[PDB]
């Protein structure tokens, strides 16, 4: 989900692009701006909400040892998704 | 040309500046009354000498020594700077 | 306190504090303070005035034949009034131990050389003098050792920056390698990692 | 103003200096010492070369990290000088060349790309454009060189009103040809002259102070549309002047006149070589051509930049044409040259 | 006798090497640092600490990191007490600026206080 | 007060040692533009030793004075032999380096350094 | 338009209420072309062809002294005696005292997050009294 700036030059994910006058676009010229197009907000955004039946949950990443450090989220707001603090999946409690 | 204003600079505690507490604490309020459109800036302060500064004209500065003096020589020198203005 | 805890050596301690006794009241003139540390590690520190004939007597005396000199060093320390402290580590092959000798000068007082007692003494002292300042009295060959040909000042001195005063590139106007101001492209960043809390209460300073 | 051109620092390597300069022709002679010393300030630098990049390796360690761009361009290509110049605010021309080839004349290297650069250094709104004339620079000169020079910079004047022309005299360095030329013309004889060159009048100034000029001149406002004439602090005659070269590079010095239609018919033998040639007509005439005086000119003492003379640079510039007899003379053992 | 009576001051400032402009134109700072607020431990205010001023950072023009021309800009050093640090500022020739230490006054705290019969000190909730 | 000397008991003697060092220096000065093969006048070098000598001219303690001279004779016997280099002995003429403002307008022009 | 500096870009002499005088320090600088304050001003003084007698900051913290010794004494509070010499010359002009009631200008917490250039400036205090006011 890259964006292009109107001068032509594509923006990042951080939203850093150079203005019109700035001269620092002259190290861009003849050569390329090196910008990765997997934005990893989108790719999280795309993730389905895990339904769970209890007031507490813990997330781990997936794989055990080769995730996050194992974190407990509460589900007693029916309004908001609980959101792991790591790898950013929602979780919700089904009443 | 003339005279824009006077600092009195003295020290509470010290015996040297026993001159000028004397002769501000009985003398201010007339001579404030006598020039009442002169600012008179007394500064007190720890361990500082009793001093006299005149500001005059284009910036022009002068001092007057006040160490180990009584009051009656205050105001001898205070009447002096406030007649020359120069 | 098996596996985790590192044994202590008792019998080293006890005989080195005996050699520490027998060194201080034999050569009362010189030696200030004794004192093992609990690695079984001994200091002997004297007076600067009796550098040659503490390590003369360490040398060639019957009951310490301290033959070998290790390593000779220098620490700085700004706070106290004789800035540098010097550093002679012994090692005896006949009784197979290693004794510590520490002394003290600040910058202007000169140090005798103990270069009459061994002769790696020699270059020691002399990287000493090129890092710390600190000269070195009756030497014979007294220079820099390690830092640049044209360069002013002691690197190991405390005061000293990180980086020099000064830095080399390449100038084609003169065709020469040139010395300028230093200017980092980035800043060394300092790192402030002393934690608040106490860590040993053994090592605990008296309160003013 | 831009933030990011604001100047910072303490005018060193790392440093920045607010200044982004595209320097043509900067693989030459001038462009060295004038890319030294703009990337000592820490300036922006962005060189345009036509040739390979292995020339452009000595160029290379004269500034910081991402401070010297180098692309591509052609002289008789503007797009890429459109590219070359759209984020420079300075832009200093230095394009020039002794001779005349195969594929460039002198009209093409002396009038039609100053005059490209210019107008595409105006259509992209740089501020500050800086042309390299010469000082003797006449449109009723003898040599082609010195006819396309003047036409060349009358042009570039007529299209860009606001251009700074700096004219110097003649230039002696370390890699220079015009000391160097001297001192290798013994090689083929005994330095033939034109009326044993005693009718001629130079004044060379010498190439850091020329440097210096050029970026007092980059760094002045008043220096806009002006047309300033670098000349040295001392005139010569051409006689002694050789004489002063000879007796530096202590080789045996033994002139002799030759006509000047004789001397042509030497410069067209030497011109016909498909590398550079070692002399040519044109040289022949700039050789013997006397400097003119001009009063009304501003110089370098108007730039702040005071004049060093030969006798101080005369032997850095020719002692590698010694022999082994004679490499380490000092300063002061040979006599200076003779003034007006 | 072998000893020499020296009466001038005391100074090595051409022996350390720093060119003048940093030795007339800084200015050091003796101080004890102040307890960091979001900790309650007290053993980072045990030393006192010179530090110098601090001059221009600018940013890289490449890579935007933080550029700097100072050579003392990194460098503290920690002393037992005042008097050491202002013996090696005036050695080495630098002007200071000596603040002085802050302890905390003693308090007068008490558990029964929370439950006062006729103060103002009773607590709300416990 | 009393302390421990390095050579010289009083300034008498250190600004003997100073006087016979500028002598040697004086000396060395020519060997050194002729044998490094420098490009400047021996007047500009006589003249930069004589302002490298009164950099140190303010100093009145025997001590300092004595490790100056020890230094000043280290840096001798470094140039008497050629382990300097062309660069190590120019060095001392800062060339490459451009002039520092002075004044105090130009020092508020080009930055916030005092 | 001269841009100045700003507290925290510059070692500058504050005194509060009670008396007390104090010293910021260098934190970080100025950015841009802007310089401290009376460097400008020495330097207006300088091109003016009126320059004053004084460079440096200590400098000018001396002539600071020179006019009121209490200001280069840091961290410390002086004693202000003679409150009846002030209230006897307080009597000589008869003020009329007006029927207004004293209405301090900050009666609720939205009228404390804006006070001067640097919190009107800011976000966190807009999004405080976005926050107050709702
Ligand atoms: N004698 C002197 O030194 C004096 C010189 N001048 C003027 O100063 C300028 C610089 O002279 P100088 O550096 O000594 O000479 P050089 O020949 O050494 O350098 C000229 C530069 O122009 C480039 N160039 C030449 N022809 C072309 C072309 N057709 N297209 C693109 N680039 C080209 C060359 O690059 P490449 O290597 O790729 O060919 C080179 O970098 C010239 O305009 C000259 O007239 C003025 C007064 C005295
Ligand atoms: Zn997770």
């Amino acid at each position: 989900g890259v964006r292009t700036s109107p001068t032509g030059e594509k923006v990042t994910h951080t939203g850093q692009v150079y203005d019109d006058e700035d001269y620092r676009r002259v190290r861009f010229v003849g050569r390329q701006k090196e910008v990765n197009e997997n934005f990893a907000i989108d790719l999280i955004a795309e993730q389905p909400v895990s339904q769970v039946g209890s007031r507490v949950i813990s997330c781990d990443g997936g794989g055990g040892a080769l995730g996050h450090p194992r974190v407990y989220i509460n589900l007693d707001k029916e309004t908001k998704t609980g959101t792991c603090g790591y790898c950013g999946l929602q979780f919700r409690q089904q009443h | 040309l003339g005279l824009r204003e006077i600092r009195i600079h003295l020290c509470q505690r010290s015996p040297g500046s026993q001159g000028v507490r004397d002769f501000i604490e009985k003398r201010y309020v007339e001579l404030k009354k006598a020039n009442p459109d002169l600012p008179i800036l007394i500064r007190e302060c720890s361990d500082v000498q009793p001093k006299l500064w005149a500001r005059y004209a284009f910036g022009q500065e002068k001092n007057v020594s006040l160490n180990n003096f009584s009051a009656d020589q205050v105001t001898r020198a205070l009447e002096n700077v406030l007649s020359s203005k120069a | 306190t098996r596996p985790t805890v590192r044994p202590r050596n008792d019998v080293a301690h006890k005989q080195l504090s005996a050699f520490g006794e027998y060194v201080a009241e034999i050569l009362p003139k010189y030696v200030q303070q004794v004192q093992v540390s609990c690695f079984s590690e001994l200091e002997i520190c004297i007076h600067p005035d009796g550098v040659i004939p503490v390590l003369t007597f360490l040398r060639d005396h019957s009951n310490a034949q301290f033959k070998s000199l290790a390593d000779l060093t220098a620490v700085d320390i700004p706070t106290r009034q004789n800035r540098f402290e010097i550093v002679y580590n012994l090692l005896s092959l006949r009784f197979n131990s290693r004794i510590r000798v520490k002394t003290y000068t600040d910058e202007l007082t000169p140090v005798e050389s103990s270069v009459s007692v061994y002769k790696a003494a020699n270059w020691y002292e002399r990287e000493i003098w090129d890092m710390f300042g600190v000269f070195f009295a009756n030497h014979p060959d007294l220079r820099r050792i390690l830092t640049d040909y044209g360069f002013e000042g002691h690197p190991f001195r405390k005061d000293f920056p990180l980086s020099g005063y000064v830095e080399l590139r390449y100038d084609d106007e003169v065709k020469r390698v040139v010395a300028e101001p230093v200017e980092l492209a980035q800043e060394f960043r300092k790192f402030d990692l002393n934690s608040p809390w106490e860590a040993f209460p053994a090592y605990r300073q008296p309160p003013e | 103003l831009h933030h990011a051109v604001i100047p910072h620092g303490k005018g060193g390597r790392s440093s920045v200096s607010g200044i982004v300069a595209t320097v043509f022709g900067a693989t030459g002679f001038l462009g060295r010492y004038l890319v030294n010393h703009l990337g000592r300030m820490g300036s922006q630098v962005i060189v345009p070369y036509r040739c390979e990049p292995y020339d452009t390796m000595h160029l290379r360690p004269m500034g910081d990290l991402g401070q010297i761009i180098f692309m591509d361009w052609n002289g008789r290509d503007k797009d890429s000088i459109r590219r070359a110049v759209e984020h420079s605010n300075v832009v200093i021309n230095l394009v020039g060349r002794e001779w005349e080839t195969k594929n460039f004349d002198f009209e093409d290297v002396f009038v039609k790309i100053p005059q490209a650069i210019a107008q595409v250094s105006k259509e992209a709104g740089v501020e500050k454009f800086i042309h390299i004339s010469h000082l003797n620079a006449d449109i009723k000169s003898s040599s082609k060189y010195l006819r396309n020079k003047a036409v060349g910079e009358k042009e570039v004047r007529e299209t860009f009103p606001e251009a700074t022309i700096i004219k110097p005299a003649d230039i002696f360095g370390r890699e220079d040809r015009f000391l160097n030329y001297f001192a290798n013309i013994r090689w083929f004889g005994g330095v033939p002259l034109i009326s044993l060159g005693k009718k001629t009048v130079k004044q060379p100034v010498y190439i850091v102070d020329v440097t210096k000029g050029i970026i007092n001149a980059i760094k002045d406002p008043d220096a806009r549309g002006k047309t300033f004439a670098f000349v040295g602090p001392n005139r010569y005659l051409l006689f002694d002047l050789v004489q002063y070269v000879f007796a530096v590079a202590h080789r045996p010095f033994l002139p002799y006149p030759m006509p000047h239609f004789a001397y042509r018919w030497i410069g067209r033998l030497f011109e016909i070589s498909p590398f550079e040639p070692w002399t040519t007509r044109d040289k022949v005439e700039r050789i013997h051509t006397t400097d003119r005086t001009l009063p009304h000119l501003p110089g370098l003492e108007d730039l702040g930049v005071q004049a060093t003379p030969l006798e101080l640079k005369a032997i850095e510039v020719l002692r590698r044409h010694r022999t082994y007899r004679w490499l380490s003379s000092e300063i002061e053992d040979v006599q200076p040259a003779k003034t007006v | 006798t072998q000893l020499i009576t020296v009466d001038e001051k005391l100074d090595i400032t051409t022996l350390t090497g720093v060119p003048e402009e940093h030795i007339k134109t800084r200015k050091a700072r003796i101080f004890v640092p102040a307890r960091n607020n979001m900790q309650s431990g007290v053993n980072n205010t045990k030393k006192w600490k010179m530090e110098f001023d601090t001059r221009e950072r600018w940013e890289n023009p490449l890579m935007g990191w933080a550029s700097t021309a100072d050579p003392l800009s990194n460098l503290v050093l920690t002393f037992s007490t005042k008097e050491d640090a202002i013996a090696f500022a005036e050695k080495n020739g630098w002007s200071y600026d000596v603040e002085e230490r802050k302890v905390p006054k003693p308090k007068s705290k008490s558990y029964g206080a929370n439950f006062s019969w006729n103060k103002r000190t009773r607590v709300s909730t416990k | 007060t009393s302390v421990k000397p390095i050579f010289s008991r009083d300034m008498n003697e250190a600004k003997r040692r100073v006087r016979e060092l500028y002598r040697a220096w004086y000396r060395e000065v020519p060997n050194t533009v002729h044998l490094f093969q420098l490009d400047i006048s021996v007047k500009q070098g006589r003249d930069k030793v004589r302002e490298m000598f009164k950099k140190n001219a303010h100093v009145t303690d025997p001590r300092v004075v004595d490790l100056l001279v020890i230094k000043g004779k280290m840096e001798l016997e470094e140039t008497i032999n050629v382990w300097k280099q062309r660069t190590h002995v120019m060095r001392f003429f800062h060339e490459t380096e451009a002039p520092r403002p002075k004044d105090f307008l130009s020092k508020f022009y080009v930055g916030h350094d005092p | 338009i001269l841009p100045g500096a700003a507290y925290t870009e510059k070692s500058a002499t504050y005194v509060n209420t009670e008396g007390r005088a104090q010293q910021t320090k260098v934190a970080v600088m100025p950015p841009g072309l802007a310089r401290e304050d009376w460097k400008i001003i020495r330097a207006l003084s300088e091109i003016a062809g009126m320059t004053l007698p004084y460079d440096t900051l200590d400098q000018v913290r001396n002539r600071l002294e020179e006019v009121s010794p209490n200001l280069v004494r840091y961290d410390d509070v002086e004693g202000a005696n003679y409150f009846q010499q002030a209230s006897e010359l307080s009597k000589l002009v008869n003020q009329q005292l007006l029927a207004d009631p004293l209405v301090p200008p900050q009666l609720t917490i939205k009228d404390f997050y804006m006070t001067d250039s640097i919190s009107r400036a800011s976000q966190t205090m807009a999004k405080c009294v976005k926050a107050v006011t709702e």
